[PDB]
RNA sequence: GUGGAGCCGCCGCAGGUGCAGAUCUUGGUGGUAGUAGCAAAUAUUCAAACGAGAACUUUGAAGGCCGAAGUGGAGAAGGG
RNA sequence: GUGAACAGCCUCUGGCAUGUUGGAACAAUGUAGGUAAGGGAAGUCGGCAAGCCGGAUCCGUAACUUCGGGAUAAGGAUUG
RNA sequence: AACGAGAUUCCCACUGUCCCUACCUACUAUCCAGCGAAACCACAGCCAAGGGAACGGGCUUGGCGGAAUCAGCGGGGAAAG
RNA sequence: AGGCGGCCGCCCCCUCGCCCGUCACGCACCGCACGUUCGUGGGGAACCUGGCGCUAAACCAUUCGUAGACGACCUGCUUCUGGGUCGGGGUUUCGUACGUAGCAGAGCAGCUCCCUCGCUGCGAUCUAUUGAAAGUCAGCCCUCGACACAAGGGUUUGUC
């Protein structure tokens, strides 16, 4: 039950992969979503709108390789559902990802 | 009636189950049968296909215009770390057949035999083998686990020797050792049973067991090709392009008073992954692989003698899909069945044959080591910065 | 045992007088079977809101199609 | 906009949610679209089907003829 | 002569029509959530021979005969219409 | 297909463990069937019960991709040679990135030091940086650099 923030490189190029053309980008979302239910550790992942135009920024069959993305683990309110915990991940842009690595900012 | 054009059957009839196979391992169906005149030795050794490259060398063959000429040929590789044995057991010959006798494991047994024998390793306790092993240092159990030898010595008549592989010393993920079961073909049952009672969990190489330019079986399970139809499992000729409702189909599957489809005709199923035996596989060389430290590692892979070159025969890039060999290996003359990092046992031949083209002497003179990641062309990563020269990889200094 | 207002024996009388069939007539129910199927015209995605409940509603944002002989704007017959 | 063009293709104004469903997988057989070494009709009742050729400019065009044609004959060269 | 979505024969060019097939792509088929029919049906459903309305699934004599099922398949049901 | 058998040493014990003869009684149930054995057979379920012993493993979920239509199959999942994600290398594919610099550039325009390489601008390309740039396991190879993560579940299974 943290507050931790962590950023990290996805590349998409790897995740999809073998996926026909209409399909590829909305996949690339939902790989986006089974990362950060896998790391952060929690069902809901929310992510943020500019995020979904980060990757839509090339139609759908030409996803950008590798995305810089931040992963906040925060806690829910309101007569909330058994997760009590959901993630936000946002979009970070950044001009190269060369000898970029998973950082824990504060 | 009478098809007016003879042609043979397509496929054979002696493989008729294509079915997936009940195992991974490739089973010995039957051991050389022996006379106790020989000396003491194994028959069968497990391994695991790397790759395949290819080879130069100087064929000897009087009368064929192969003669004194430089040949290429097409090698696998098979990377074999020592088996190390653990079990003895004895067969009694019976009006039935062989049936076993008793088994006898080893004083204690290895990290890699013990996680062959779960379905779980995470999950299990790791119990097996415990109660087991103090029968071997209590007093009343070491009087009578020496006389299920001296009865094993007295009435069962053909013995084997249950080993299994390192696993540690290979690049795969898999972790669990193969346990393979190997008739030993000494002389008396007697001789045959104590070389085994000498050498229980202790090493035994590749070297030991065969010889350089000598010829093998090789057993294993073949590529998986999954479900395929008429035409490309039995190769069966397509229909014409006018035909409706499919091309890729047999047309014809019976006539009518046998009122009954027969198991002689063609249709579809599982192709591929089916447990194959190969005759006749030459061995080229009995590799010794990443020796000691001394000289910090020798690579010395695939240096002949018209070679003399530092080299090592994985590949520039490693082997696609495998890994890295550091062991040691036998390369077998021609295509070998399975996948790569697949278990394939290779055993000596049951017939004895001359031919001419068994017992001769092969001796290289090159083996390619480029990448077959692609169509490289380097064999050396010392041979390709001596063309290449300077780049933009170091530029700091 | 259910049921809740009619019913039967004998002597005579009189018939629209007894079903297994007619690719019978009408009504009902299976098995096939949770099966065939819900595949013509390129495509959906993120967040939010109202709600017991959202792949489909709405709203914003992105990505697409039609591409002015239109998937646009109005009519005639027809509908009501 | 391109172009000879109310052709085709791409966009703006204006429309729409992919045509009575969504998800996962990527086996056979299919339907629709490609590509193939060497040979080039040997396939077949038959060159069926597919593929070649294709616009424009400069030349150059036969037999035959009802003198009109054939004729974009055929056969080349070029193109940013 | 000209013109034929007319019939035919040859030649050049071209090509998976063929030698001789192989691989890739979409839409399915396939599995799941929902929704869900119809033709058809004496009883049914493993064969060999015999006899028989002369070509049986059942009958005679032999062979033999384990639940429950899935993706296919086109021999049979002298399959359905 | 040994699951059965032989021998011996000590021991609570018998001295009738047989044949012939003597003496005399026990349900003699009053004519009657399923009597008499194997046998404290086999199987199941629980209770009162002394002693000696034992403290697991399958399947699902997750992972893999040597495997697959779906099931099935091959594997990983230790609190550190554990494997997962990024990063780095190696390999390889295509063919020299953007920018900057140029006395490279068919020429053309302007200005004036009217100027026989006067200067500047426009200008496909070309040369240098640049065997550069970009991709590379998703079913490539080696990593143990950096971040985490792991015992966290679910369903059942026993031999009088
Ligand atoms: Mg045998
Ligand atoms: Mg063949």
């Amino acid at each position: 039950n943290e507050v931790v923030t962590r950023e990290y490189t996805i590349n998409i190029h790897k995740r999809i992969h073998g996926v026909g053309f209409k399909k590829r980008a909305p996949r690339a979302l939902k790989e986006i979503r089974k990362f950060a239910m896998k790391e952060m550790g929690t069902p809901d992942v929310r992510i943020d709108t500019r995020l979904n135009k980060a990757v839509w920024a090339k139609g759908i069959r030409n996803v950008p390789y590798r995305i810089r993305v931040r992963l906040s683990r925060k806690r829910n309110e309101d007569e909330d559902s058994p997760n009590k915990l959901y993630t936000l991940v946002t979009y970070v842009p950044v001009t190269t990802f060369k000898n970029l690595q998973t950082v824990n900012v504060d | 009636s009478h098809r007016k054009f003879s042609a043979p059957r397509h496929g054979s009839l002696g493989f008729l189950p294509r079915k997936r196979s009940s195992r991974h391992r490739g089973k010995v169906k039957s051991f050389p049968k022996d006379d106790p005149s020989k000396p003491v030795h194994l028959t069968a050794f497990l391994g695991y296909k790397a790759g395949m490259t290819h080879i130069v060398r100087e064929v000897d063959r009087p009368g064929s215009k192969v003669n004194k000429k430089e040949v290429v040929e097409a090698v696998t590789i098979v990377e074999t770390p020592p088996m190390v044995v653990v079990g003895i057991v004895g067969y009694v010959e019976t009006p039935r057949g062989l049936r076993t006798f008793k088994t006898v494991f080893a004083e204690h047994i290895s990290d890699e035999c013990k996680r062959r024998f779960y379905k779980n390793w995470h999950k299990s306790k790791k119990k097996a083998f415990t109660k087991y092993c103090k029968k071997w240092q209590d007093e009343d159990g070491k009087k009578q686990l020496e006389k299920d030898f001296s009865s094993m010595k007295k009435y069962c008549q053909v013995i084997r020797v249950i080993a299994h592989t390192q696993m540690r010393l290979l690049p795969l993920r898999q972790k669990k050792a193969h346990l393979m079961e190997i008739q030993v073909n000494g002389g008396t049952v007697a001789e045959k049973l104590d070389w085994a009672r000498e050498r229980l969990e202790q090493q035994v190489p590749v070297n030991q067991v065969f010889g350089q330019d000598e010829m093998i079986d090789v057993i294993g399970v073949t590529k998986g090709k999954g479900y395929k139809g008429v035409t490309s499992r039995w190769h069966t000729k397509k229909l014409p392009r006018k035909t409706h409702r499919g091309l890729r189909k047999v047309a014809c599957i019976g006539a009518w008073h046998p009122a009954r489809v027969a198991f002689s005709v063609a249709r579809a199923g599982q192709k591929g992954y089916h447990h194959r035996t190969e005759i006749n596989k030459k061995i080229y060389k009995i590799g010794q692989g990443y020796l000691i430290k001394d000289g910090k590692l020798i690579k010395n892979n695939a240096s002949t003698d018209y070679d003399l070159s530092d080299k090592s025969i994985n590949p520039l890039g490693g082997f696609v899909h495998y890994g890295e060999v550091t062991n040691d290996f036998v390369m077998l003359k021609g295509c070998v069945v399975g996948t790569k990092k697949r278990v394939l046992t290779l055993r000596k031949s049951l017939l004895v044959q001359t031919k001419r083209r068994a017992l001769e002497k092969i001796d290289l003179k090159f083996i390619d080591t480029t990448s077959k990641f692609g169509h490289g062309r380097f064999q050396t990563m010392e041979e390709k910065k001596a063309f290449m020269g300077p780049l933009k990889k170091d530029r700091i200094a």
